[PDB]
């Protein structure tokens, strides 16, 4: 039911694209998410599960065949789990604990809001005693002089990890554990290893609050853009919207679709998922159908490890 | 591990400076911190603190000023120039010994008054001599620093 | 599993390292060795395989594409690679120690932490799953150190009160009464509490300065003066090569891996700072 | 029904147990398992009054009290001043989830009327007090779990927990 | 963003020769529904007054002169309670359907993985993909890129091989091969968009902006100017000892302000000391004048005042930054005795 | 093939050396010696290559090309260098003897321990591995020494008892009495325990303390008293030099190095502490 994932090594798992030389005066520089997107964690499994008689152009009709469905990622050091928590593009990992006076902390008058939201990315913000940002420099050389080549340098700011840390996800899927266990995994990355582990863990299926948490990159169909954009403040308390890429598929060596979407640690509204619902078509939801399978429009309740979808 | 060992040299430096009237005798201790501290780690502790004793002319009022220095403040050490410099510095290696529980400060008080216990002290700092001189070494080094930086020429 | 087989290694330091990282680290160390999350010495996976893929081109020219194939083929074409080295991790610095007639006498000891244990440990529990040629003969070894973690202890040995590093005072305990110790040198492995021995294995780190003299004058120039940081030798790094299950890798496994003894890592090689010996954790086990 | 009693840990002088009554089975929900404290649970909405220490009840979602639940029986002495629960594990929000619990428990907090008197105000504050942290390391959790203290998993383990877990809101009043 | 657009599409127009504007021309026209969203995004708040708040029937009543202070308030915390949820101005675009399937337009290379993120943003893809240093005129001309060889020194002297352009980026690639395009915004409904192209076309003006490159040689630059007979005789032909051939400016007040020594500050760092073809050459060069070679590091310096608009709403923490923060105002009685102290005093 | 060429040499100290402080740890010693990772003196690389490569552009002005290959250049490198230097590990340290009883009585041997034929053994095996060069008459030599561990051996001579350096009293066995010397002397070497040889060698160590006088009161000046560590004369260190192909490395190997004999290492030149002496391999054997 529950699967951990163990980094045995600093991760990366970066954005923004074009982490290569390409200009010649100028180096390359890549940063890494803190949480990777459930595509990376879809990928991942389904690289494990890969049977060539399938798909041949879909890469997520080919990879919902494999997996059932995966729930939201969040971080787990000791027995104690972590949720990101989103602003004003600071990110956050806070303790189940602190997210339950949340709704109450975002209503409040002017100076107590500030107050409250302040000291939460900065003193139970417990992000930076559990993850350091290694910023790796690496560096081509050219076995002609023995030296590097022409600013063939690049940083790559790695995801350390100052302690044990685990990225928890949930499959529907049952038959799943045998195979997904104790097997060497290369999570997404620059070559990089991580373990899996899976072990049973009850937690709800389906809820209903006012305030959820966002477990996941909430995509946005692209059609309700302009109709959701206009007024935001209907549908997001507290996060970060733009426009991500899904990634990277391996059987076709192409970048994914690109969408925008609200990133993971926002808080939204129960407006948001009526919203969603009388807004996208059925041309489409039988796509994005999908991308909730994989693991995309994730909630969790302030209240208590409860996991929601939108579409599901 | 030593963090506070840069404080206990200066609360000890700051005693053997003010008993140091004379002002040769502070030029004289300047040259005891310099050289002592390089014997104690090329010819070893217990070599050295017997020739540490041996120039420091025990057996007077100087030996009860000693007492006095560990608590009070208002202590002097008088004698030779070479004898207060080299008795300053006893004063510096046993400092260190009773804040440091190394040697239990009951026994070396009475063993620094009692004639017949002094042999029984420098038989006890035999046996803790290697603990010893490890865990000095910070504490001499910056004695020497301090005396470098403080003793100055009029 | 795409994972077949994993072959862990020591990495030892046959003259001083020095792997380099910019200037990432404060201390005073304008070149720096590359670090980890928590401080010790470590030798990126980037590093560590670029360094042996380098090497091994000139070794075996013959085989370029079987090194390509599971390596990276650095060329323009980017089929997959077959082959990933973790991170070296810090296993155990040389440390001098003095020690109170306590013993056959030694003059220098193996220094780890349980800090780093329990990577090794990590890494070791990681891939027994895969390794069918389980090498629990050493991953127990790690088990029952980590249990009496809490507490300086000697292996081997029966020292109960040393001096490591001319500074620091410890007191020993044998692990239960004796085990077999991992390194083969006839030399004695502690572990020390976290606290203990990131003093110890900071003390072992070999920082020196370093200048450049005007030719003419003979003295040195003006800001001709800055700071390195050097592994000493005998240090062991252990690190873990995995590879995906390919005809390749079998030649790659059988036919390169065996000829692996001594190769070249990190940099500053006119000074002689990277020759590294690898004794891959299948023989010595 | 078990009936387990539910304690604060504020700053107050008055905290040591106000329960003469024990374990009286074999059972907890709180554990201190080679990671430090398990299952504590959090009353929000409740304060706590200084003098005549207790958990003062508001309706502030923000003010909040932090305990454990073990399972003595609430003193048997005052009957009165006492909250006392018929509630299910799913209804118990605790922190530290090792262990499910049986679903369906008897719980008593140490309760106090709203009073209705003065206008309310309560104040954040912490309880790392490393003169008073030693208290409590045998002060509550020993006096329940003394297992620990002596030949097991250290009561150092337990201290940088109560600095670090539990902080309540207070009344100053 | 409309009316800049604009004039960018009709100032390349009329520059449709001359290279890298027959590029941008290509482009404003191949993109237009993207380049339809500004790529800034701001926000805007308000609050109100009415004559009951200050009037008692038709003079200023007794506590009306707070009215600002307070109105002022909620327009900051409307403002911070907006800043709670970030949206960056690139979810506005519509880039599904153009990269699931193969509708993006691509100028140049075609992107052997998909789309080819831009390299200046990262988040968008890209439009005006660029070839490397195989050898440009052969892969520029073949390519839509260059319709001849004349125009690849002039679409290379504004985007560099290897260089992948968004559509936004673009824009601001091209504004930077013309600033005074930026006119068009500055005056705003005083001329007609024609009106201000026209006078830029009617003239030569060269704006040059210097490069981080350009800044990392100013001792370099101000040393050889300064040795300039000296370091002139042996080059005679690599554009160090070039006389000025124009008239061009800069923002910037030291390339202005020198620009007249023989020196010619125009020249790119990276074809000479900065060079891999050149690096040893003015290594010697610059050695046998006693001229010290040139260090690759500026100073990216970036200034900002301390709760300057923690001051306009009045507070006082600009004043005790630290001993009390933004956060005491929830509660000023905490610091009672210290925010008495100072507001006594002033 | 990894390395061209590769000589290993010794490094006989003509006058008392010193090479500079170098390291980062506090010492007692104002101006100390450099320091192995064991304790023991000994060159770091960047020392040996300085001087060395500053001698060689001097006394060979018309191959100032060939050295610039081999050694890299000095203020505009387009490329690395091609020869290595290792550090110099100390091999045998004099120390002055009274010899209980033999027939031949002796004033000095040389002292040598185990831990360092170990490093120097480290050193002939990774070489012998990382090039053509098969060094099998030193290691067959250090292989029979290393297999008499943790004794006392006297190599060739007959002692049986001596008080080294006025202080420590040692009983020694006899090796082989066929085996050769290591070096050219007529000199006994004593293989000591690494745990006694510790001790033995420190005091064959040269502390000094010297002063800068008041030329106008013939006086110390203020404060113008420090000390400095001095390795005696007759002081054998080991290091080699290591070279890839590049048509300068042969003629490296051919003049260059045939025609080094005495070069000045280290410091304090003007007081005559530099002077030493390469004994190549090829040729000491
Ligand atoms: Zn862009």
């Amino acid at each position: 039911k529950r699967v951990l994932i163990k980094p045995l090594e600093p991760l990366m798992f970066r954005s923004q694209g074009e982490f290569e030389p390409l200009i010649t005066g100028s180096h390359t520089a890549a940063q890494s998410l803190i949480i990777p997107r459930p595509s990376t964690i879809a990928g991942m499994l389904g690289y494990i599960l890969f049977n060539k008689s399938s798909g041949t152009g879909d890469w997520l009709s080919d990879l919902t065949n494999l997996l059932a469905t995966i729930y939201g990622t969040f971080i787990e050091t000791n027995g104690e789990y972590l949720f990101p928590l989103r602003m004003g593009n600071h990110l956050a990992l806070v303790d189940q604990q602190h997210l339950i006076n949340l709704p109450t902390l975002l209503e409040k008058e002017y100076e107590r809001r500030e107050k409250g939201i302040y000291e939460l990315f900065y003193d139970k913000n417990k992000l930076f005693q559990i993850i350091n940002h290694q910023d790796r420099i690496g560096i081509s050389i050219d076995k002609s002089t023995r030296t590097v080549k022409e600013h063939y340098l690049y940083s790559a700011r790695y995801l350390a990890f100052k302690k044990e840390v685990n990225y928890v996800i949930f499959i529907d899927n049952d038959a799943i554990s045998d195979k997904i266990n104790g097997k060497i995994v290369n999570f997404g990355g620059e070559n990089r290893i991580a373990k899996l582990e899976v072990d049973d863990y009850k937690v709800d299926t389906s809820i209903e609050e006012e305030y959820y948490l966002a477990l996941s990159p909430i995509l946005i169909p692209d059609e309700a853009l302009d109709n959701f954009l206009d007024n935001i403040s209907d549908y997001v308390a507290m996060g970060k919207v733009d426009k991500i890429s899904l990634g990277f598929d391996i059987a076709n060596t192409k970048r994914k679709e690109m969408l925008t979407a609200i990133l993971e640690g926002s808080i939204v509204k129960r407006s948001i998922i009526d919203f969603i619902k009388n807004e996208i078509k059925n041309d489409l939801r039988y796509r994005f159908s999908k991308y909730e399978k994989i693991g995309y429009n994730t909630l969790m309740s302030l209240c208590k490890l409860a996991l929601r979808k939108i579409l599901s | 591990l030593y963090e506070e060992d840069y404080k206990l040299a200066l609360e000890a430096f700051k005693k053997v400076f003010n008993a140091l009237t004379h002002y040769g005798a502070k030029q004289a201790f300047r040259s005891r911190a310099r050289d002592l501290v390089e014997e104690i780690y090329n010819s070893g502790f217990i070599p050295t603190f017997f020739y540490i004793i041996s120039k420091a002319e025990l057996n007077s009022d100087s030996l009860d000023s000693l007492i006095s220095l560990f608590s009070s403040d208002n202590a002097i050490l008088r004698g030779s120039d070479e004898n207060v410099s080299y008795s300053a510095y006893l004063f510096i290696i046993l400092y260190y010994l009773i804040k440091r529980g190394i040697i239990e400060q009951k026994f070396l008080i009475q063993a620094l008054r009692c004639e017949k216990t002094r042999l029984d002290l420098i038989d006890k700092l035999y046996n803790l001599a290697p603990i010893i001189s490890a865990k000095i070494r910070t504490y001499l080094l910056a004695i020497k620093r301090l005396s470098e930086a403080l003793i100055e020429a009029r | 599993p795409y994972y077949a087989f994993a072959e862990p290694f020591f990495i030892h330091a046959i003259t001083h390292l020095h792997v380099g990282s910019g200037s990432s680290v404060e201390e005073e160390i304008d070149l720096p060795f590359q670090r980890d999350e928590l401080g010790y010495p470590t030798i990126y996976a980037s590093s560590l395989k670029g360094a042996i893929k380098s090497f091994l081109l000139k070794e075996f020219p013959d085989k370029r594409d079987v090194i390509y194939k599971v390596l990276g083929e650095d060329e323009n074409p980017e089929e997959a690679s077959l082959g990933t080295f973790l991170d070296a991790i810090l296993f155990a610095i040389p440390s001098r120690i003095i020690e109170i007639d306590s013993a056959k006498p030694y003059v220098w000891v193996y220094v780890t932490t349980y800090e780093l244990l329990k990577k090794v440990k990590l890494y070791l529990d990681s891939i027994s799953q895969l390794s069918n040629a389980s090498f629990s003969n050493l991953k127990n070894k790690i088990d029952t150190i980590l249990a009496k973690e809490g507490k300086n202890i000697t292996l081997d040995s029966d020292l109960k009160s040393a001096i490591l590093n001319e500074d620091f005072y410890v007191e020993l305990e044998a692990l239960n009464n004796k085990i077999p110790s991992i390194i083969n040198a006839g030399v004695p492995l502690l572990v020390l509490e976290d606290s203990i021995g990131r003093e110890v294995i900071n003390r072992s780190l070999i920082r020196v300065r370093r200048i450049r003299i005007d030719r003419d004058k003979k003295v040195v120039e003006t800001g001709g003066l800055w700071s390195e940081e050097y592994v000493p030798m005998k240090t062991i790094f252990f690190s873990v090569l995995l590879g995906k299950e390919s005809k390749e890798s079998a030649i790659f496994a059988s036919c390169i891996l065996r000829n692996l003894r001594y190769v070249i890592l990190g940099g500053k090689e006119t000074i002689g700072k990277g020759i590294v010996e690898l004794r891959w954790v299948k023989d010595v086990i | 029904s078990t009936q387990r009693e539910y304690v604060f840990i504020p700053i107050t002088n008055s905290i040591t147990i106000d329960v003469k009554i024990t374990i009286g089975g074999s059972d907890h929900i709180t554990n201190i398992d080679e990671r430090g404290i398990h299952n504590v649970l959090v009353i929000t909405g409740y304060a706590v009054d200084e003098k005549n220490g207790r958990l003062v009840p508001t309706l502030d979602p923000c003010d909040y009290v932090k305990g454990i639940l073990v399972a003595g029986t609430p003193q048997q002495a005052q009957s009165n001043d006492f909250l006392t629960l018929k509630l299910p594990a799913n209804k118990l929000y605790l922190i530290r989830k090792k262990g499910n619990i049986s679903d369906d428990l008897k719980i008593y907090i140490p309760y106090s009327s709203p009073d209705a008197r003065n206008s309310m105000k309560t104040k954040p504050v912490s309880i790392s007090d490393d003169t008073i942290v030693n208290n409590i390391i045998k002060e509550v959790f020993d006096k329940i779990y003394n297992i620990t203290q002596k030949e097991k998993v250290k009561i150092e383990k337990v201290k940088e927990d109560i600095k670090e877990l539990f902080s309540y809101y207070a009344l100053e009043q | 963003w409309r009316k800049l657009i604009e004039g960018l599409r009709c100032y390349s127009e009329r520059k449709r020769e001359d290279g890298f504007w027959n590029l941008v021309c290509r482009v404003l026209k191949l993109t237009e529904d993207l380049l339809q969203t500004t790529p800034l995004n701001i926000r805007v708040k308000q609050v109100s007054v009415t004559e009951d708040e200050i009037f008692n029937n038709n003079k200023l009543r007794s506590d009306s002169w707070k009215i600002y202070d307070n109105k002022y308030r909620q327009l900051v915390s409307e403002f911070k309670k907006s800043k709670l949820v970030k949206v960056t101005p690139e979810s506005r675009l519509k880039l599904f359907e153009l990269t699931k399937f193969d509708k993006l337009p691509q100028i140049g290379e075609k992107s052997k993985r998909g789309y080819e993120f831009c390299t200046s943003c990262g988040v968008l893809p890209a439009v005006v993909i660029m070839p490397k240093e195989d050898e440009l005129e052969k892969k520029l001309i073949d390519l839509g890129i260059a319709r001849d060889e004349k125009d690849v020194r002039s679409i290379k002297n504004m985007i560099s091989p290897g260089e992948r352009l968004c559509p936004w980026c673009l824009v601001k690639r091209a504004l930077g091969a013309e600033p005074r395009l930026m006119r068009i915004l500055l005056l705003g409904d005083l001329y007609s968009v024609e009106k201000i192209v026209n006078e830029i076309v009617s003239r030569d003006v060269k704006i040059e902006i210097p490069s981080t490159s350009d800044i990392a040689s100013i001792k370099t630059f101000e040393e050889m100017i300064e040795k300039k007979n000296e370091i002139c005789e042996d080059l005679k032909e690599e554009e160090v000892c070039e006389k000025p051939s124009e008239s061009v400016l800069s923002m910037w007040q030291w390339f202005n302000k020198n620009y007249y020594n023989g020196i010619n500050l125009t020249i790119d760092p990276e074809e000479y000391w900065f060079s891999e073809k050149r690096r040893r050459y003015y290594f010697s060069v610059f050695r046998r004048h006693r001229i010290t070679f040139p260090s690759p590091y500026y100073a990216l310096v970036r200034a900002d005042s301390d709760y300057l608009g923690d001051l306009l709403e009045g507070k006082l923490t600009p004043y005790l930054a630290g001993i009390i923060d933004s956060g005491d105002y929830a509660n000023i009685s905490e610091k009672k005795e210290e925010v008495n102290k100072l507001l006594e005093e002033y």
